[PDB]
């Protein structure tokens, strides 16, 4: 995978850009389009031929003291509609109209800063947020209900500033400033029948409010992955990709080399390492990795704008093959990628508000 | 303690 850089611009807020979304619900034979957050705004551009990055239209909150932090997309399960989620430092999360930028809805509970939202893999309506509060929520956003807060004590004990659904969306991998990794399984009894429960509420034809279930205990945690916060987190299959800001994707899981992911018990007090990809200058924390709609690549920018792209399509995590692609006028800290769903294209935004084009 | 920003 080797990409050239076609094409930059930079937004005329000049602060940094948190997010960067493809929206992979594109619809066939439509042009491919990404989002950007930053500053109190989020703003859709369109990919065309000759690298040009065509500007649409943007949502700018009502407060000029918002700052967005991050976003993902979905569709209306009922029309196929996209439909774009963001949210930041007012912990609101707002459901946006990519079409008209109208903002449909919006959903408080944080009320504490939001640092990530994340889809689940097979229901476009439920949403995953996770907090500076310290916890992770769960919504369903056709009824518009919570349907489960994921905290206590025994939950994260410091803001959480990434989570991952698995493939089927069984389970989410969340991590944050406690320097902790905690698996929380949403196919336990309970949580599918909260999940069913909450498809079944409307509050026009029911007088009760919808009960959120509390998850206080997560099915398994470590902090002996990274010894600094841990700010980005991914499943590969069964295993994990999470980073720190000490210049390092650690490939691992939990339990011993041959523990089936499903057997592992709360208690679990081992983690096997099976790789890790180091880099440069990434001591600053809030640095977001992304990968391929295949999982075959993976890149992340660094803070002086350096991008690293490594091919995991090879026999065991350990042998991933890296590339470096750099610009002489890409020099600011790069806080997320975004590749398109064909993976022609590689999108990536920096902290002085700049967005850089790289065609494969 | 690790900075979110390089300033």
């Amino acid at each position: 995978y080797s990409f050239k850089c076609v094409n930059s611009l930079k937004e005329d807020h000049n602060q940094p850009l948190f997010g960067v979304q493809f929206n992979w619900h594109s619809k066939e034979g439509d042009p491919l389009v990404f989002a950007t957050v930053g500053s109190n705004r989020v703003t859709l551009y369109e990919c065309h031929s000759q690298g040009e990055i065509r500007l649409l239209q943007s949502y700018v909150d009502a407060d000029a003291d918002e700052n967005f932090y991050t976003c993902a997309w979905t569709y209306d399960s009922n029309t196929s509609h996209p439909l774009l989620a963001v949210a930041g430092s007012r912990g609101i999360i707002r459901i946006i109209n990519p079409i008209t930028m109208q903002c449909i809805k919006h959903y408080v509970g944080h009320g504490n800063a939001i640092n990530e939202l994340k889809f689940h893999p097979r229901d476009p309506n439920l949403l995953l947020s996770v907090s500076k509060d310290h916890a992770l929520r769960l919504w369903n956003i056709q009824t518009d209900t919570l349907v489960a807060i994921f905290g206590g004590v025994e939950g994260h004990r410091d803001e959480v500033l990434s989570a991952d659904y698995d493939l089927l969306g069984e389970k989410i991998m969340s991590c944050g400033m406690d320097h902790s990794l905690k698996l929380w399984r949403i196919n336990s009894k309970r949580m599918m029948n909260a999940i069913k429960e909450s498809y079944d509420y409307n509050p026009n034809k029911t007088n009760r409010p919808f009960i959120s279930q509390k998850i206080h205990f997560p099915d398994f945690s470590t902090r002996d992955i990274h010894r600094n916060y841990v700010d980005c987190v991914r499943w590969l299959g069964d295993l994990i990709l999470s980073k720190s800001c000490e210049n390092a994707i650690v490939c691992w899981k939990p339990g011993k080399m041959e523990d089936d992911i499903d057997k592992i018990k709360p208690s679990e007090s081992n983690v096997t390492i099976l790789g890790r990809f180091d880099y440069s200058q990434c001591d600053i924390w809030y640095m977001r990795f992304s990968m391929d709609f295949w999982q075959k690549m993976l890149a992340l920018g660094n803070q002086v704008g350096k991008l690293y792209v490594w091919d995991l399509e090879v026999e065991d995590p350990h042998k991933a093959k890296c590339t470096t692609l750099t610009h002489h006028k890409c020099g600011a800290a790069i806080r997320q990628t975004s590749f398109s769903r064909d993976s022609s294209i590689l999108i990536a935004v920096c902290d002085d508000a700049s967005i850089w084009r790289w065609d494969r | 303690t690790a900075r979110k920003s390089t300033g």
